[PDB]
């Protein structure tokens, strides 16, 4: 069975940087894409971006774009979420979740959530 | 690809064994590619020279000063002027008609002479400059991070870095033919007028000014824009016959121009002959969509750009039905293997048959009418 | 960009019923639009993608449908694990690919 | 006498009955005497007009500045500029290659225009003159104390007092045919240049350049000093012919020129038909002393000058002898019946035999060798 | 017989003027030229100038130009010099002569002589 | 201008002979030159003119001659009436009429 997991909560000031992970487990790393959604407490989902791990290629919501940075390591089947200079804006879970390579036409699996709260 | 902005193109491929391709012409552009290789495009850039050398300048309006006029009376011997034996100066020599009714004890002929000192007016002088063999650059440019090779003839071969393409010799003797031609400068001024012509070299000694050689003072054949008067007694006048100018550049029309770059003297034509040595998977249909939609290139075929949001590299499943049967692929592909690179990709050019067609870029389409020969 | 919104924003109802929500395109997606479940406080669950093809372990009674710009999707006979929030995407020609603003959906 | 400064001379005689005579010629002279009259010189001297009319003025170096460019894509309409409506400009509507490398949606021919303002430089100016017919003054002159008589339609009769000697009609309209001339007058500068020419009227209004009427402000077929480059994308040079001194003064040669007299325009040719109503002892020979020795006229006749210290008036007794027989007088006398007078007299012209004379002027003498036919 | 009768002796002040004459007597006046000549106290002779009293017509010495004026009257048979603005220089014998109009080559009838005395 | 030089200046002799006195001319003057005598205080008298043609009243004794530019006088057999001063003057061309110095002719 196909899992995602994710790493533990972040609590950290205004202006801090956060480094998320989302370890692929049950599938060939490299033929499925790994999308990055945002979701506020109580609020909608918004995709922040995703990247082609087996490529290495990657796309980014211009809202975002200064925002996140994502990153893929193949040996160890992992991905990687990096925020810059936080806000409260941000806080937020943030969902990792699977597409298929080559016919990206839904997010299949879903993570269980990274939750970054940005404090005081 | 540079090749994809000008209808201007060659296009050169290596097979197996080919590590080395051989006629650039400036202005031109050819896309090369060969097995195993990434495609590169190579064209002749400029050919100059910096500071080149100078043949004759003409005054195309001549300064005339100092008028002098000298007479005698019918046998009190021949009149002289001082400007006679001195540089920078023209002179003539006549007879007028003297008489007791202007002061000459006898009836006859009287020497007289006129004599003006010629300068030439600022700004109107026109030079010729001639090219030397081996002070002219043959400069050209490679493309995937553009990178430059400038040639001389005691430098035939330059290797160039492509960026991280790996690493890829002219003759400068098989260029340009420069043995009959002279590139005219003239001041500057007149509200805006061409910076230089090409002439032949011929029409460039025949022309019908005063000229001298760079660092000269005094003039040659300065009476080329002085015209005497008839003597009259004791006088004489010296006319200007005006500004060549106008004479000047109605003589050029119809001649080509030329270009200079501050110090650097340009061809607008030419050539060099050169050697040059030589050392995936489908597209996401669902991601494509359309940059250019595809239009009436100009030459008799479809171009567009689409971009493309999926795993890059990778090959672009494109093709075109007609109306009628949406089986077979009527597109004749012109962009060879169309893919989609990381830095680049995208331009599709097809020939479509005559009707209504559908283009197809993976799902993303386009209905396109090609009309009738 | 694409827009999709979701209509009813909220609806209330009980079990055995059936409810219908929608998701409307503000330019043709072509069929390539997914539904997801959402439970309070936890993950996003795949149930239709494509429109209308249920994802693997997905119940019959769920109905994907729709079509250009105005998809739908019905739900009959509602059981209790049916209570949520539900979310349309799209995945069409180019990013981003958007969400809706979603449907919460809730017992009587 | 003023008919002895010049051979270009006419003599007039008037009998018993002749108290009149009747075609002068701008700068002859004509000696006119009568039975029982002082003898008198007649001339044309001048023919002009102060202030004539102007026909066109003609610019010989254009003055452009604020050049624009207009440009649209194949089918975003037609380029349009401000000047393309506005007088004083030059405008040069035409197409050039549109393309998505030049940043157009389609490929094909985009409309382009470009516009100059046409102005036109100092002192650069050509204007071209004519005679008004009721303003054109015909001067003529006569001397014994010289007066002067001036004459136009309106006033073709003038009596003159000639000092003490008495008192002495010409038709205005039986002088110059101005139907065809145009008097040319450039700007002035170049160092030195002829003030006017006289020109056929055809050639100056077939003459290429700018042309306007005095008072105007914008110039007509200003584009003749205007050369449009090629379009190329959304540029399109305008460049200036040149100054067309040079060419219009090579077209000028052989061309015959005339004067200004700050107002005064005046012809160097002319002529008028006119109307003149003209109502002693012997010298002492010892007293006769040569001013000017008798020496060849120029045309095959001998001229003397004496001057005589006896009473005056009287008639000089002038002979000569050749050398064979001194009793025989072999002077033909052109000057008629010699004589000194209070105020002139002492010039004599005579023509003499081959072979060695003596002339005789009193006891005054002088050896005169003449050559053969 | 030919007389040529001069007036009587001036006695005159620096820059005064004299006008003397001569009077024909025994021929046609207006046939003969009228000389007048200079001479100093025991000095040469001078031509000073000479009129043709039939016609008017005058010669004049340069040294005299400004001197001397010639004039005659052919009613009266009288010739005239007069001299202007005197000097010590000018003190002198005056002599009017008489010459043929036509052959003027000899002074064949002398008058007596005017003496004029220029004096403090 | 002409000048007429009279040598020589002064001479002495006594009555019954012979002297000559001579006017040497600048220039030519075609024999038109004119001897004058006078005598102390008074008027002069002409002796010859034309060079060599003697006046109305005037003694043979008196030879005039000469010709081109040199002349002279001769006086044959002197009388008392001889003694005073000789003048020579020329009236050819053109004026001044100019004279000679005179030669101062006396008694021993």
């Amino acid at each position: 069975q196909v899992q995602l997991q994710q790493s533990g909560p972040e609590l950290v000031k205004p202006g801090a940087s956060v480094k998320m992970s989302c370890k692929a487990s049950g599938y060939t790393f490299t033929d499925y894409v790994i999308g990055w959604v945002k979701q506020r407490t109580g609020q909608g989902l918004e995709w922040i971006g995703e990247i082609y791990p087996g490529s290495g290629t990657t796309y980014y919501n211009e809202k975002f774009k200064d925002k996140a940075t994502l990153t893929a390591d193949k040996s160890s089947n992992t991905a990687y979420m990096q925020l810059s200079s936080l806000t409260s804006e941000d806080s937020a879970v943030y969902f990792c979740a699977r597409g298929e390579d080559g016919y990206y036409i839904a997010l299949d699996y879903w993570g269980q959530g990274t939750t970054v709260t940005v404090s005081s | 690809s540079r090749c994809t902005h000008l209808e201007n193109r060659d296009f050169v491929t290596g097979t197996q064994g080919t590590t080395r391709v051989t006629v650039l012409e400036l202005g031109g552009c050819v896309t090369i590619t060969a097995e195993g290789k990434p495609s590169m495009d190579v064209w002749l850039d400029a050919i100059y020279q910096e500071n080149p050398a100078k043949t004759r300048e003409y005054c195309l309006h001549a300064k005339l000063s100092d008028t002098k006029v000298a007479a005698r009376c019918p046998t009190m011997g021949p009149a002289t002027l001082a400007e006679e034996h001195q540089g920078g100066t023209v002179c003539k020599r006549d007879q007028s008609d003297r008489g007791w009714g202007n002061h000459c004890g006898l009836f006859g002929k009287g020497s007289i002479v006129a004599c003006v000192k010629a300068a030439c007016e600022a700004k109107k002088k026109a030079t010729g400059h001639v090219y030397d063999a081996n002070k002219i650059v043959y400069t050209v440019k490679v493309e995937p991070g553009r990178k430059t090779a400038s040639f001389t003839i005691s430098s035939e071969k330059t290797i160039l870095t492509m960026g991280e393409y790996g690493d890829v010799l002219c003759r400068v003797a098989s260029g340009v033919d420069l043995a009959q031609t002279v590139i005219l400068e003239l001041d500057k001024t007149v509200e805006h007028l061409p910076t230089a012509w090409q002439v032949h070299r011929d029409w460039f000694n025949d022309l019908a000014l005063p000229w001298k050689h760079e660092g000269a003072q005094n003039w040659n054949n300065a009476e080329r824009l002085v015209e005497f008067g008839a003597p009259h007694a004791v006088k004489m006048d010296v006319y200007n016959l005006g500004d060549q100018t106008g004479v000047l550049l109605k003589a050029l029309a119809g001649v080509p121009v030329a270009h200079i770059e501050g110090t650097k003297y340009h061809l607008k034509s030419g050539h060099v002959t050169c050697e040059v040595g030589l050392e995936y998977t489908m597209c996401d249909k669902t991601k494509f969509t359309w940059k250019r939609a595809p239009t009436d290139s100009g030459h008799d075929t479809v171009v567009m750009e689409v971009t493309f949001s999926g795993t890059k590299p990778c090959r672009i499943p494109v093709r075109a039905v007609a109306h009628g049967s949406p089986d077979v692929n009527v597109a004749m592909l012109i962009t060879p293997n169309p893919t989609i690179e990381n830095n680049g990709g995208g331009f599709i050019e097809m020939q479509l048959p005559p009707g209504d067609n559908i283009i197809y870029v993976g799902e993303l389409s386009h209905q396109w009418f090609q009309k009738g020969s | 960009d694409i827009e999709l919104t979701q209509s009813p924003a909220s609806l209330s109802a009980s079990v055995g019923e059936t409810v219908t929500i929608t998701c409307r395109a503000s330019g043709n997606i072509h069929n390539y639009l997914a539904w997801y479940q959402q439970k309070q406080g936890k993950s996003p669950q795949l149930l239709v993608y494509k429109a209308q093809t249920l994802a693997d372990g997905v119940p019959s009674r769920f109905s994907g449908s729709g079509s250009g710009t105005q998809y739908s999707l019905k739900i009959n006979s509602l059981q209790p694990e049916d209570f949520g929030s539900y979310y349309c995407q799209h995945f069409w020609s180019t990013p981003p690919w958007t969400f809706g603003g979603g449907t919460k959906l809730e017992i009587k």
